[PDB]
RNA sequence: UCUGGUGACUAUAGCAAGGAGGUCACACCUGUUCCCAUGCCGAACACAGAAGUUAAGGUCUUUAGCGACGAUGGUAGCCAACUUACGUUCCGCUAGAGUAGAACGUUGCCAGGC
RNA sequence: GGUUUGGCACCUCGAUGUCGGCUCAUCGCAUCCUGGGGCUGUAGUCGGUCCCAAGGGUUGGGCUGUUCGCCCAUUAAAGCG
RNA sequence: GACUGGGGCGGUCGCCUCCUAAAAGGUAACGGAGGCGCUCAAAGGUUCCCUCAGAAUGGUUGGAAAUCAUUCAUAGAGUGU
RNA sequence: UAAUAGCUCACUAGUCGAGUGACACUGCGCCGAAAAUGUACCGGGGCUAAACAUAUUACCGAAGCUGUGGAUUGUCCUUUG
RNA sequence: UUAUUGGAGGUAGAGCACUGUUUGGACGAGGGGCCCCUCGGGUACCGAAUUCAGACAAACUCCGAAUGCCAAUUAAUUUAACUUGGGAGUCAGAACAUGGGUGAUAAGGUCCGUGUUCGAAAGGGAAACAGCCCAGACCACCAGCUAAGGUCCCAAAAU
């Protein structure tokens, strides 16, 4: 009946709000984040710096562009605003 | 190419994407009817509401 | 009731599957085989009973297979309870059957005795059935 | 070796289920002779043709111009309906 | 476009197998006095040499046996709409995977020898 | 089927009074007796099982708060709801 | 003391990772699996160097378990937790 | 078959002088199908179509829309009206 | 809102290449006894060795759709979008369809996402009815055309 007697598993509010935070064809400012992740689900290219949680940003203004490298693993690479 | 439209079956009970896409064309109360020049854009904007609208030309 | 066919769990609780549709899964081993056709899924107990039948009525040995195995449990919890609390204990195992699987197959016999044993099976399962010959797949590469 | 044919238009919307209901059948043929073709064909005379030459025999498929010799590759049978769909031919070499 | 160094390209480059050549490339290679160095060891790294050789590494030729690529067609599924409560059906968008066909024994940039 | 033990929390909290028994009945039929039938491993009397049929009838007491239940002695039968 | 499929007893009360979660994110349940309430003066920083588990076979310690020994081995190992 | 005697229902002449068989996917149907105040899930009457399916032309049908009249708002033409 | 281009993720689906499950073969690497020998033969079951074929998965993925989501010195339509300041209300939601968990592929069940309507919205149809279906009432008319659903009487319209 009621109560008897169990777990209570369930630790259900556990959130961090990852993902992507910009898109291709998007002007962007220095210091701005593009894409949170972990490990290297995306690598950086040019005009980029990474951080102590595998975040990504742009050291300099420009225009975001993702790319392919080796049939598995991508990379992101700002290129110069004209 | 002009194109006479006519709304026939209303928007009530229908979701909002359809609804907004109707009012985009300047379609107020039922049986209202505008005339517009044709495009890929406009006809694709009809195709979302193809059932509840007519096209004369 | 009885659950002979079993395995290492890997986990004892699982969200169910409930069937929608498919075809396919032709015969590959024997000659004659049973095709499930319709609305249900299965427990192991049933399959065992069907095997008892299909082994008796065929003397002369006569070969049988079961192309499927229940990889899935079937939970059902204490008697006369209020709902709510944690998912219940184990009672059963399951082998889902969309319309198009081929449960039972045989060879070594003629066309008849097969057909009888298969009647005597399909009375002992939920699903409506159909009798089939191995003449063709829908692909051979 | 004798099959009466209609030529298919390759955009035959899922109402082509009518064709399959009519006993007609779709198929294609390719390989060495030409690049690609879609056709119609009768099921009846096809199951005749299986026994006629055999599985991998040399049918002369129908066009209206030149027939093409073929060595039938594949088909996608469906149970619960007991029939064939989308036969696969092959214009062989010489 | 012969060789070599360095770059770019989704392994169509690869992997397995076999054939051929070297004192101009490179390599094996002789040796450890010095540079230096090996947790034991000049095997490795490194320095000094060029006795012998094409065997290996590496280069070129050919192979489609392995792996990667791979359409077209039609199938499953599904966005919208009509019926319907039907482990739904019919109609209109879209369009897989698996698979056959076929493709594949790389392609180009810069320098320097030639 | 919606008679039981249950799940649900939709009416009821400025009140919907619940167990059992007495009097009263009324109904359904998935028939307990009578009426008619089929089958039988039914010789006969007695029977078992199945079917149609609900017109009428379906008991006194001991024992417990008692539904239930056990028992005595009857009876054509001592119905289930 | 609150939750609470009436309430009570039972169980939990914060944080990290997953799944349920519907191809962005987010997204509950007394739904399903696991943990944390630290450790390090090197296991940090930096410059150099190297590449493992498994497998085969011969050999003292013979679950072929111990180190050896090459070959095969596209990461199947290891990654303070 | 206590066991056997079996006209033969094993095969053809005879009559007979054309249909006869077995499967495949199928549409609509039948039984399975028994309740409780009084028909009793067609809404009732009633229906073999006034039912089911396909295809068509018409029509009825709301405070929708349209026509006329009036009023208020508010944007224009534009003191206008 | 739509069109066009680009783009992140890994569901449905499919599949076995890792994880783990599984059937029947092939099996040889080799064993256990009962027994022969007495150094070996080992005569049903087997691990893994290696493989043929066929399968399974929310917490497996070599792969991977539709939809949606993010931006475009882009184009058409259109009328909304943002800040500040003043004022509140609301925190008990329900049904229908839909992807799902739980539950018994039970509930007018419960818990979430998705959308509509009711709530705050009458009217026509669903016999009758809050949510289903068509459709959004400014007022009046003894005018008309249609929507869903219907045309033998009830009850207007095709026996
Ligand atoms: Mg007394
Ligand atoms: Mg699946």
């Amino acid at each position: 009946k009621k109560g008897v007697s169990s777990t209570k598993n369930g630790r259900d509010s556990e959130s961090k709000r990852l993902g992507a935070k910009r898109a291709d064809g998007q002007f962007v400012t220095g210091g701005s984040i593009l894409y949170r992740q972990r490990g290297t689900k995306i690598y950086p290219g040019e005009n980029v710096g990474r951080g102590g949680d595998d975040t990504l940003f742009a050291k300099i203004d420009g225009v975001v562009k993702f790319e392919r490298k080796g049939r598995d693993k991508k990379q992101v690479s700002v290129y110069a605003v004209a | 190419a002009k194109l006479q439209i006519t709304l026939t079956r209303s928007v009530i009970g229908r979701p909002e994407t359809q609804r907004k896409t109707v009012e985009a064309l300047g379609l107020k109360k039922t049986n209202s009817s505008v005339v517009v020049e044709d495009n890929p854009a406009i006809r694709g904007q009809i195709n979302k509401v193809k059932h509840l609208v007519t096209v004369e030309e | 009731m009885l659950l002979p066919k079993r395995v290492k769990y890997r986990r004892q609780h699982r969200p169910k599957t409930t069937g929608r549709s498919k075809g396919g899964n032709y015969v590959t081993f024997g000659e004659f085989g049973l095709q499930a056709t319709t609305t249900s899924w299965i427990t192991s107990r049933q399959i065992e009973s069907a095997r008892i039948a299909m082994t008796r009525y065929m003397k002369r040995g006569g070969k049988v297979w079961i192309k499927i195995f229940p990889h899935t449990p079937y939970t059902k919890k204490p008697l006369e309870v209020r709902m709510g609390a944690g998912k219940g204990a184990v009672e059963g195992w399951i082998a889902v059957v969309k319309p198009g699987r081929i449960l039972f197959e045989v060879a070594g016999v003629s066309e008849e005795v097969a057909r009888e044993a298969l009647r005597l099976a399909s009375h002992k399962l939920p699903v409506k059935t159909k009798f089939v010959k191995r003449e063709e797949l829908g692909g051979e590469t | 070796s004798l099959k009466s044919i209609i030529r298919q238009g390759k955009q035959t919307r899922s109402d082509l289920k009518q064709l399959r209901k009519s006993g007609k059948v779709p198929a294609v043929v390719y390989g060495y002779g030409t690049k690609n073709v879609s056709v119609k064909v009768d099921e009846v005379e096809f199951i005749k043709v299986i026994r006629e030459v055999g599985r991998n025999g040399v049918i002369e498929l129908g066009v209206g111009s030149k027939t093409i010799k073929v060595m039938v590759a594949d088909y996608q049978f469906d149970p619960l309906k007991n029939q064939i769909t989308h036969i696969d031919f092959l214009a062989i070499n010489m």
